């Protein structure tokens, strides 16, 4: 509302916050040297930060050169005592809290009771050189013989907190609306240690408001957030969304993926915030090096959840524990004797150490046995909910936006549109979905246009009258439905990851059955680290290519074989024994075989088995036949075969590199390049750290979440409703702060 | 403008800062190197 | 100095001396630090390596066990896989380097009931050393180097 | 050489309009721009 | 890299003038520019 | 680094250096923040009176 801001602005309110600022300084000064009105001073400093919350709503849509910002500076002169004093209390405030938590102030207390007198506590201030006389008379004056320093830190630094954010806030916001302003210079340099602290919890999220004008939203960030964003499971989920967008190459549709990705990373936090509490020495060298390399009735219930939460928390160690496991076993596989008779061809383990590798082996084989059962069942219990929770987001969005279930049909094949179709039916389909009323939304949306009753039956709805009558209202195993269990089971028993760990158990198993079966196990070196992965994906990266070269090859083959048996059939003779020859090429099977099992990996053509036809006919004739197999198979056909691995090889390694550079050199928001960043020194590392930030971005958006709707402010409405539209126009698009204001800011 | 980034996915010989578009084998893709 | 030292007791001992021109030339320097460039991949090539011969290993040990026989008079037959190292050490020394799959040093696999079991296998071990491992690790050093 | 011409060729049409003589680049700012000029406009069929 | 020079020089010539060294994008504006200006403007032989 | 906070105290640290004073200026940078003792004891400071 640019009118009402102009009237603000036009009006009288400008001496009544001056006068409002000093009677509250005054105020705030009076109930520091006091002790007993702690009640009156917790309520001054809400209405404080509700006056700046005031401020700062004034603030918004101001431009970069604009009256508001004169006016604001105009009155920051004019008052400047009080706001200046108030500042000073904050910042000496803030100093002593953090030199009580430093070794400078502890190693002045002499009463281990933790009190220390009032002129040794003078004393350090001094030495400390933070405080000044008056600051430090001022200080001694508002603790209440006894100093007690710890309790008249921690009283006032908790309803300090939102008053000094919001202080903080304006400031940066002044500050960053008109550079190049002498009295707003000085005044920020004033206060520094404020903002420094407030730094880590403040964010700076740029999105377009209205008109194409980019905006600055400052919105609240906790301790609890930036602790639980450090734990490596999110920023390794971070790390393969955005390699897998910079894959994809969608421009128009990434900030979609972007969407998805802090709807999974808010849901992962969530779930975690539940869980949330001779020969044999030389082997073991290069066994050991290559393992080296490689690492490089209520109690019942309450002790399962918790053993079921430490088997989550402990997920990744529990994988590694498995694959040392395994590697263990089968170097001790790796001792293994055939003999005709026990000490029928009979498996005996070598005595090695005096025999003590059988039990072991045995040992071994039940702790990795029991390891993969943990690892199965913290996976069920950890990744799994997420992608339920996807794929009920998925479907619950298709079903609201793209009507494709129910104007539209899902059409031949879709296994997981059948299923998702068989879902529908089930009550409580979004149970992991955060919004649990979208049945309801569907309805209004498009059901009554559709019939109120085909629609309700489709959805599978409980009862309209019983719905209605709860929005007009102003035992475990009858709970649990068993079509919403067996399509859980069903969609877990399609995840890529749950096959593999089914296939892991099923080795397992065999292994139990067969101790050689346990070799299978160590094909997890390959998911364990990213090389490994590129070589199998590069292996089915050009599948189709593969397979279309090796049916040449074969029918190349095939032809090859049928010209020899029709002609040189004569100089197919393996044996050497004139009494009993074999023919290698009497029948189209063998030659065939034989030709597929010598002549693609001889390596010098067919002719090297083949007798020499210098000495019989057909000579000319069989030697030009061997050249054109050598040239057609193994100068060709193998070769295609192996650039073409080779070369996916080199491609899937030059994209994960690409995506890497990339995004050395360029952001995720807006796309611009680091090159007009690089003019201003460390451009680019204050623009990915503070202007457009994936973290900054989420921080906010779950803050919202967080926030109720009607404390949000014009901006945040604004941006939530745009949320609920599923329609991003807010963002950047290639549209930088600095960049649009360039003249101005200059 | 007519000069890409190091790995950046070329088109021809030249047009980029390289000045190499060679292609690691037989594979589309030709990059500058 | 320790290699000078030490060639007085051996003369051959002075034969480390070459290294220098490995460490003197760019060119010679730029090949030898080639290896250390990407040593990782490579190590990591090599353990792929490593652990498809054990799965081989292994699986000619479960079964086509007999045709491992390297010794041409039958008086003292050898068996190089009656064991899980021996076989091991045989795969790792013949097979990777014999450039045309293990078949090349087993005997020829005729009349045997696993006739077409043996041929899928050699020419699978085949297609995923020689064709894949060894000329993965030699385009490796090769764009290292480049 | 063959797998690349056929991949330019490909990525070319993604690209390029085939009736004028502006890249993708133009209506990448306007969200489904390149898909909405080819669709109605400047399309060999309609030309057809 | 030999024949790819070569065929670089080939392509160097076909689309960038020897003379000024103006790229072939300038002339692209009119049907046949870059023909009529290597036939009349900044040839060789009218040179010689 | 511990190589390094070995040698912090030796005497002839800042030889082939030519910022001869450098424990001056780190001592007058941080005695307002290490009472200008520790900092004495790390950097050795022998007779700093
Ligand atoms: N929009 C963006 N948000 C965050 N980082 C970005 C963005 N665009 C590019 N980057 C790049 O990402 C890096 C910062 O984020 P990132 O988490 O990847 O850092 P890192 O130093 O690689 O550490 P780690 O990934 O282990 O946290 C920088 O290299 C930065 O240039
Ligand atoms: N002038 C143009 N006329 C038509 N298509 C064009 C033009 N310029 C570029 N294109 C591209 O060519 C495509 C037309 O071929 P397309 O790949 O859609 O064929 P298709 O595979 O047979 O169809 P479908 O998309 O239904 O599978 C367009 O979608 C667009 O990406
Ligand atoms: N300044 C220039 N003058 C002439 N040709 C130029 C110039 N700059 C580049 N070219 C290019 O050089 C070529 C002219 O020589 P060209 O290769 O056609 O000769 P040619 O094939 O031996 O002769 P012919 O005309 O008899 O076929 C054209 O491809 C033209 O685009
Ligand atoms: C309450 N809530 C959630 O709990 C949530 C969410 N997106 C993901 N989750 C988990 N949204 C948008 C939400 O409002
Ligand atoms: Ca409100
Ligand atoms: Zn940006
Ligand atoms: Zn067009
Ligand atoms: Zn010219």
């Amino acid at each position: 509302c640019t009118g009402n801001q102009q009237s603000l602005a036009h009006s009288r309110l400008w001496d009544a916050v001056v006068g409002f600022l000093h009677v509250f300084a005054h105020m705030m000064m009076k109930l520091a040297q006091d002790s007993s009105q702690i009640e009156l001073l917790k309520e001054l400093l809400d209405l404080q930060k509700d006056m700046v919350v005031m401020l700062l709503s004034l603030l918004e849509g101001n431009v970069v050169n604009g009256m508001i910002a004169r006016q604001m500076v105009d009155m920051l002169v004019e008052s400047s005592s009080n706001v200046e004093m108030i500042l000073k209390f904050f910042d000496m405030f803030l100093k002593l809290k953090d030199i009580v938590g430093s070794e400078a102030f502890q190693d002045y207390v002499t009463d281990p009771r933790g009190l220390i007198s009032k002129k040794d506590f003078q004393k350090a201030m001094d030495s400390q050189k933070q405080f000044t006389g008056p600051e430090i008379q001022f200080l001694l004056s508002c603790s209440e013989e006894m100093i007690n320093f710890e309790e008249f830190a921690n009283r006032f630094q908790e309803p300090a907190r939102d008053i000094g954010f919001n202080v903080a806030v304006l400031l940066t916001n002044l500050s960053e609306h008109v550079p190049h302003d002498p009295r707003l210079r000085n005044f920020l340099e004033l206060a520094e240690s404020i903002l420094e602290y407030f730094r880590p919890y403040l964010g700076r999220i740029e999105i377009m408001g209205a008109s194409r004008r980019i905006e600055r939203i400052y919105f609240e960030i906790s301790e609890t957030n930036r602790a639980q964003w450090e734990m490596p499971q999110v920023k390794e989920s971070k790390r393969q969304f955005i390699f897998d967008v910079v894959n994809e190459g969608g421009e128009a549709e990434k900030m979609e993926l972007f969407v998805s990705f802090c709807e999974d990373t808010i849901f992962e936090m969530q779930i975690a915030a539940q869980i949330s509490e001779t020969a044999r020495e030389a082997a073991t060298a290069l066994a050991a090096l290559l393992w080296a390399v490689v690492a490089r009735w209520g109690e019942l219930e309450v002790q399962r959840v918790k053993f079921l939460n430490y088997l989550s928390r402990n997920f990744y160690t529990l994988r590694f524990l498995a694959l040392f496991l395994a590697f263990a076993i089968n170097f001790i596989l790796l001792f293994y004797k055939v003999s005709d008779s026990p000490p029928n061809m009979v498996y005996y383990f070598l005595e090695e150490s005096t025999g003590y590798m059988e039990p072991a082996l045995w040992c071994l084989s039940l702790l990795h046995t029991l390891v993969a059962f943990l690892c199965i069942i913290g996976y069920n219990c950890l990744k799994v909910p997420l992608v339920i929770f996807k794929r009920e987001k998925e479907l619950a969005r298709k079903l609201e936006f793209d009507g494709l279930y129910i104007t539209e049909q899902p059409g031949d094949d879709d296994v997981k549109g059948q299923w998702d179709r068989l879902v529908l039916n089930t009550p409580s389909f979004p149970s992991n979905y955060w919004d649990k009323f979208v049945k309801r939304k569907v309805l209004d949306k498009h059901g009554d246009i559709f019939g109120r009753e085909r629609i309700a039956e489709l959805l599978g709805m409980d009862l309209a009258s019983l719905e209605i009558t709860a929005h007009n209202e102003r035992t475990w195993l009858m709970s649990i439905d068993v079509k919403y269990q067996i399509w859980k089971f069903g969609v877990i028993f399609t995840d890529n990851s749950f096959l593999y760990l089914g296939w892991y158990m099923v080795m397992s198993l065999l292994g139990h059955y067969n101790n050689f079966f346990f070799a299978a196990h160590l094909l997890d070196i390959a998911m364990g680290v990213k090389t490994l992965r590129t070589i199998l994906s590069s292996v089915t990266h050009n599948g189709k290519q593969l397979v279309m070269t090796v049916g040449l090859l074969a029918v190349v083959v095939y032809l090859y074989t049928v010209v020899a048996f029709n002609f040189f059939r004569k100089f197919y003779n393996k044996s050497e024994d004139e009494d009993e020859p074999d023919m290698k090429c009497d029948d189209m099977m063998t030659c065939y075989l034989f030709h597929m099992y010598v002549g693609v990996r001889a390596g010098g053509g067919i002719g090297d088995e083949i007798e020499d036809p210098a000495g019989d006919e057909y000579e000319l004739y069989r030697v030009v036949f061997d050249i054109t197999f050598f040239f057609f198979v193994i100068v060709i056909l193998l070769a295609i075969i192996q650039g073409l691995i080779i070369d996916a090889f080199g491609e899937l390694r030059d994209q994960q590199e690409q995506v890497k550079e990339d995004m050395e050199t360029k952001c995720f928001i807006c796309g611009i390049g680091s090159d007009y960043f690089d003019t201003t020194p460390h451009g680019f590392e204050t623009h990915t750290l503070e202007e457009h930030n994936l973290a900054n971005y989420m921080f906010f958006l779950m803050y919202l979440i967080n926030k109720d709707e009607t404390e949000h402010t014009g901006q945040e409405s604004y941006v939530w409703k745009m949320y609920q539209e599923r329609c991003w126009d807010f963002f950047p698009a290639g549209d930088c702060f600095r960049k649009q204001y360039e003249d101005q800011l200059s | 403008g007519d000069c890409l980034p190091h790995l950046k996915r070329c088109k021809a010989d030249n047009d980029c800062c390289g000045k190499k578009c060679k292609r690691r084998g037989t594979n589309a893709e030709k990059r500058c190197r």
